[PDB]
C-alpha cells in the first residue's frame, strides 16, 4: 500500500533491495554501525576502519557496505524527516522484510537520539547566507575643501557572510551618513518587531 | 497451500524482483508482477503495455491477461498456458514455466 | 577492430621474447603500477641496480607493454582475437598464456581509468529545496506570495559549482511533468530497439 | 483500448479545457489557436491576446487555462511524424466525449497544414546543447629568422574561431598539432558513416 | 502605522471649511492619486483654476501630507474604521470622510499592485528542454552504450533583462534523483495546501 516514514509515498526500489542485505548481518554489529553512521550525520565524525572492521566476518564488498550505509542514513534521516517514532518505524520495517530482531536493535538506538538530530537538520537546513559577524567605526568630520565647517559624524560598517560550510566569509564593507544609518537601524526594529511574533 | 508459494515467491525474491518480499498482500499481486517484469526485462519484441496496480478490478485485469496471452506465445514461451487457466492460479503450470524467465531475465 | 599491430611498436616487443617469462610478469606488474601510481624513470635505475641491465630497452619494453595493454581493454575485443592477434610475435605459447591472462585481469580497473580523457561537461551533483512564503516588505506589509528556493550543484572538470534559483508552484509541476517525459522514451519501442540491435 | 500519443494518464491541462471550449465559439477559438501557433515560432504576441481578452469578456483564469491546454496538446501533437500519427487515430482519440466535431478540422489543418514545415524546422532547431561554429579563418607564416635562432624555417599555422555563444578564440598550431587534428576529424567522418550505415541495417528487422 | 507632526497639522488644515470646500478638498485629493499613479504627470496637477485662491505652501505641504497618508495607508493595508477613526480625530465631518473612503476605493487595487512590484529577487525559472543521446566512445575509449540526458533551463534574473540559460548533463540515475526531489517538493507544498 503505503508507508509513512517515505513521507506517506511507497517505498523506494533500492531501499527494499538493500534492506536485505542489511539483514544479513548481526544485530549487535549494527547496533555499533547504526551508531557510527548516526554520529558521522550528528557531526562527530565515521571511521571507515571501524565499519569495514565491524562487517569484515560477513566478507561483505565494497558494493553491499557502500548501499547497506547508504540505507541506514536514508531510511534514519527519512523517519526523523517527519518526526516517526521507534514503535511505528519497527512496524514498518517489518512489513519490510527485516526481522522483529534487527528492528528492535536499531530502534533501541534511534529512539535514543532523535532529538539531537532532529535539532542539527533545522540548524543545516538550507540557507543561502549567514551573518558571521559586524564591526562598526564612528567618524566625526571637522572641515573640509568642500565645505570649511562641517561638524557632523559618520558611521563605517562592516558585514562578514558565510556562503557555506567550510568556505571563506567574504566581508561587506560601506560608507553610511547619519541620516541613513538611523533608517537603517529603525527599519531593522519594525522588521524584528514583526519577525518577532511568530513563535 | 503455502509450502510452494513459499518457495516460488522465494525464487522471485532473488530473480530480480524483491518486491516479492512484501507482506499483507494475496499472492496473485506478487507472482503476476513478478512474471510481468521478467518477460520485459528479457526484452523480446513487445508492443503493448503491460500496466497494472495492486488489487486491480478485473475491468481492466481480464483484458490484461488477454493481452499477455496474446503476447506470450510471441515470445517463444515454452509451454502453453490458456486464457481462463491464468485466473486459476495454476502454480503446477508456472513452476516450469518461470524457469526458462528467471534465468533469461 | 583487430589490433593488427604496426611494424615501428613490435620492434620494441623484441626485448620480452628474449627475456623469460620469470620477468615477463615483472614487467607487466611494472605496467599496472605505471597506469595506477604513475610513472618513474628511477625505477630504471632501480632495474640497472639490481640486474645489470640497460634503462633504454627496459623502458621501450614497458611503455610497449603498457601500450598494448591500454588498446587492448579499449576495445574488449575476445580472447581468441587477442591470441590471434599476438601470434605474430613469435612469443612462446606460456608467454601468451600470461599476456592474455594478465589483459584479462586488469581490463574494467584501466577502462575506469580511461573514462576520465573524454571532455568534460557540466554534471549534476546534488540538488536542495526549500519552500518559504513572503510575508511582509518595505513597501507592503501583510502579503502571500510563496516561492520554492532551489540550490543546484554542477561539477565541472572537478570543481564544485552552485546556483541559487526560484521557482512557483505550477512551474514545478511543468517541470516533474516534462522530466517524468524525459525519462519515459527509454521504455518504448523506438529506445528498446536502438539499445538491443547495437549490443 | 489504445495508448493516446498525450500520455497514459490525460495531464489535468487538457482535461479541464475540454469543458472549458464547448461553449466557446469558433471564430474565438480560431483566434486563439492562431495566436498559440504564432508563439511556437518564439514570437512576442501578448498583446493581441489580452486585446481578446478584453473584446470578449474572458476572466484570465479561464484563458490561461485553455491557453495551456492548446500549448500542451499541439507541442506533444507535433514531436510525432506524420506516419507514426495517423488523422484517423487522431481524431479518434479526439473522440467527441466533451469535444466539438467543427474544432478537429481547425486542429488538422494546422497540424497537416503549409505551416508543418516550419513548425519542424524550428522544432529542430531545438535539438542543440552546445555551441556550433559560426566561422574558420586561418594564416600560414614561415618563420625565417628569430632573436633565439639565426635562421628558423619552421611552417606555423595561425587559426582563428568564433561560436554561436559570442565566443571568438585564437591561437596557434604547429604541425604535428595540426596533422592530429586532420586525422582525427577523419577518423570522426569514417565512425560516423559507420553509424550512419548501422542505423538501416540494424533498426529494420 | 506612526505619522509625523507634519502630516497632523497638514491633516488639521485640510478640515477647515474657509481654507477647503468640498470640491476644492475632492480636486485636492484626486490631485494627489493622479500624481501617486500616474508616470506621465507635471505641474498640471495644481494648475485646476478652482485652487487658485489659497496659498501655493499650505496647498503643497498638505499635498504631500495627503500623499504620505495614502502611502502609509496602502502599505499597511489599511480598512475602512481605521481611516475613518483617524480622520474623526482630525475633526473632520461625515462629509468629507465619506468623500475619503470613496476615492480610497475607487483605485486602491492599482495602489495595492504598485506597492507590491519593488524589491529583487532569485532568478525565476520559465521552462525545461532535454536532448536524449546514446553515448559510443570517446578518443580513449572505444565502446561504451550508455545512454546520457541533456538538459537545458530557460531563466531570467531581475537584476539583468535577459534570458540566460542554464546547461548541465545527466544520467538516468542522476535524472531519477532529481525527479525524485522535484516530486517531493511538489508533495510537500500539497501537503501545505491540505492543512
Amino acid at each position: 500500500m503505503r508507508f509513512r516514514f517515505c513521507g506517506d509515498l511507497d517505498c523506494p526500489d533500492w531501499v527494499l533491495a538493500e534492506i536485505s542485505t542489511l539483514a544479513k548481518m548481526s544485530s549487535v554489529k549494527l547496533r555499533l554501525l547504526c551508531s557510527q553512521v548516526l554520529k558521522e550525520l550528528l557531526g562527530q565524525g565515521i571511521d571507515y576502519e571501524k565499519i569495514l572492521k565491524l562487517t569484515a566476518d560477513a566478507k561483505f564488498e565494497s558494493g553491499d557496505v557502500k548501499a547497506t550505509v547508504a540505507v541506514l542514513s536514508f531510511i534514519l534521516s527519512s523517519a526523523a524527516k517527519h518526526s516517526v517514532d521507534g514503535e511505528s518505524l519497527s512496524s514498518e520495517l517489518q512489513q519490510l522484510g527485516l526481522p522483529k530482531e534487527h528492528a528492535a536493535s536499531l530502534c533501541r538506538c534511534y529512539e535514543e537520539k532523535q532529538s539531537p538530530l532532529q535539532k542539527h537538520l533545522r540548524v543545516c537546513s538550507l540557507r543561502m547566507n549567514r551573518l558571521a559577524g559586524v564591526g562598526w567605526r564612528v567618524d566625526y568630520t571637522l572641515s573640509s575643501s568642500l565645505l570649511q565647517s562641517v561638524e557632523e559624524p559618520m558611521v563605517h560598517l562592516r558585514l562578514e557572510v558565510a556562503a557555506a560550510p567550510g568556505t571563506p566569509a567574504q566581508p561587506v564593507a560601506m560608507s553610511l551618513s547619519a541620516d541613513k544609518f538611523q533608517v537603517l537601524l529603525a527599519e531593522l526594529k519594525q522588521a524584528q518587531t514583526l519577525m518577532s511574533s511568530l513563535g | 497451500q503455502n509450502v510452494k508459494l513459499t518457495e516460488i515467491l522465494e525464487l522471485l525474491v532473488a530473480a530480480g524482483y524483491f518486491r516479492a518480499r512484501i507482506k499483507g498482500l494475496s499472492p496473485f499481486d506478487k507472482v503476476v508482477g513478478g512474471m510481468t517484469w521478467c518477460i520485459t526485462t528479457c526484452n523480446f519484441d513487445v508492443d503493448v503495455d503491460l500496466l497494472f496496480q495492486e488489487n486491480s478490478t478485473i475491468g481492466q485485469k481480464i483484458a490484461l491477461s488477454e493481452k499477455i496471452v496474446s503476447v506470450l506465445p510471441r515470445m517463444k514461451c515454452p509451454h502453453q498456458l490458456e486464457p481462463h487457466q491464468i485466473q486459476g492460479m495454476d502454480f503446477i503450470h508456472i513452476f516450469p514455466v518461470v524457469q526458462w524467465l528467471v534465468k533469461r531475465a | 577492430m583487430l589490433l593488427e599491430l604496426s611494424e615501428e611498436h613490435k620492434e620494441h616487443l623484441a626485448f620480452l621474447p628474449q627475456v623469460d617469462s620469470a620477468v615477463v610478469a615483472e614487467f607487466g606488474r611494472i605496467a599496472v603500477e605505471f597506469l595506477r601510481r604513475g610513472a618513474n624513470p628511477k625505477i630504471y635505475e632501480g632495474a640497472a641496480r639490481k640486474l645489470n641491465v640497460s634503462s633504454d630497452t627496459v623502458q621501450h619494453g614497458v611503455e610497449g607493454l603498457t601500450y598494448l595493454l591500454t588498446e587492448s581493454s579499449k576495445l574488449m575485443i575476445s580472447e581468441l582475437d587477442f591470441q590471434d592477434s599476438v601470434f605474430v610475435l613469435g612469443f612462446s605459447e606460456e608467454l601468451n598464456k600470461l599476456l592474455l591472462q594478465l589483459y584479462l585481469d586488469n581490463r574494467k580497473e584501466i577502462r575506469t581509468i580511461l573514462s576520465e580523457l573524454a571532455p568534460s561537461l557540466p554534471s549534476y551533483h546534488n540538488l536542495e529545496w526549500r519552500l518559504d512564503v513572503q510575508l511582509a516588505s518595505r513597501s507592503l506589509r501583510q502579503q502571500i506570495k510563496p516561492a520554492v528556493t532551489i540550490k543546484l550543484h554542477l561539477n565541472q572538470n572537478g570543481d564544485h559549482n552552485t546556483k541559487v534559483l526560484q521557482t512557483d508552484p505550477a512551474t514545478l509541476l511543468h517541470l516533474v511533468q516534462q522530466l517524468e517525459q524525459a525519462l519515459e522514451e527509454m521504455k518504448t519501442n523506438h529506445c528498446r530497439r536502438v539499445v538491443r540491435n547495437i549490443k | 483500448g489504445r495508448v493516446s500519443f498525450l500520455g497514459a494518464q490525460l495531464p489535468p491541462e487538457v482535461a479541464a479545457m475540454a469543458r472549458l471550449l464547448g461553449d466557446l465559439d469558433r471564430s474565438t477559438f480560431r483566434k486563439l489557436l492562431k495566436f498559440v501557433v504564432s508563439s511556437l515560432q518564439g514570437e512576442d504576441c501578448r498583446e493581441a491576446v489580452q486585446r481578446l481578452g478584453v473584446s470578449a469578456n474572458l476572466p484570465e483564469e479561464q484563458l490561461g487555462a485553455l491557453l495551456a491546454g492548446m500549448h500542451t496538446l499541439l507541442q506533444q501533437a507535433l514531436r510525432l511524424p506524420p506516419t507514426s500519427l495517423k488523422p484517423d487515430t487522431f481524431r479518434d482519440q479526439l473522440q467527441e466525449l466533451c469535444i466539438p466535431q467543427d474544432l478537429v478540422g481547425d486542429l488538422a489543418s494546422v497540424v497537416f497544414g503549409s505551416q508543418r514545415p516550419l513548425l519542424d524546422s524550428v522544432a529542430q532547431q531545438q535539438g542543440a546543447w552546445l555551441p556550433h561554429v559560426a566561422d574558420f579563418r586561418w594564416r600560414v607564416d614561415v618563420a625565417i629568422s628569430t632573436s633565439a635562432l639565426a635562421r628558423s624555417l619552421q611552417p606555423s599555422v595561425l587559426m582563428q574561431l568564433k561560436l554561436s555563444d559570442g565566443s571568438a578564440y585564437r591561437f596557434e598550431v604547429p604541425t604535428a598539432k595540426f596533422q592530429e587534428l586532420r586525422y582525427s576529424v577523419a577518423l570522426v567522418l569514417k565512425e560516423m558513416a559507420d553509424l550512419e550505415k548501422r542505423c538501416e541495417r540494424r533498426l529494420q528487422d | 502605522m506612526e505619522l509625523s507632526e507634519s502630516v497632523q497639522k497638514g491633516f488639521q488644515m485640510l478640515a477647515d471649511p474657509r481654507s477647503f470646500d468640498s470640491n476644492a478638498f475632492t480636486l485636492l485629493l484626486r490631485a494627489a492619486f493622479q500624481s501617486l499613479l500616474d508616470a506621465q504627470a507635471d505641474e498640471a496637477v495644481l494648475d485646476h483654476p478652482d485652487l487658485k485662491h489659497i496659498d501655493p505652501v499650505v496647498l503643497k505641504h498638505c499635498h504631500a501630507a495627503a500623499a504620505t497618508y495614502i502611502l502609509e495607508a496602502g502599505k499597511h493595508r489599511a480598512d475602512k474604521s481605521t481611516l475613518s477613526t483617524y480622520l474623526e480625530d482630525c475633526k473632520f465631518d461625515r462629509e468629507r470622510i465619506e468623500l475619503f473612503c470613496t476615492e480610497y476605493q475607487n483605485n486602491k487595487n492599482s495602489l495595492e499592485i504598485l506597492l507590491g512590484s519593488i524589491g529583487r529577487s532569485l532568478p525565476h525559472i520559465t521552462d525545461v528542454s532535454w536532448r536524449l543521446e546514446y553515448q559510443i566512445k570517446t578518443n580513449q575509449l572505444h565502446r561504451m552504450y550508455r545512454p546520457a540526458y541533456l538538459v537545458t533551463l530557460s531563466v531570467q534574473n531581475t537584476d539583468s533583462p535577459s534570458y540566460p540559460e542554464i546547461s548541465f548533463s545527466c544520467s538516468m540515475e542522476q535524472l531519477q534523483d532529481l525527479v525524485g526531489k522535484l516530486k517531493d517538493a511538489s508533495k510537500s507544498l500539497e501537503r501545505a495546501t491540505q492543512l
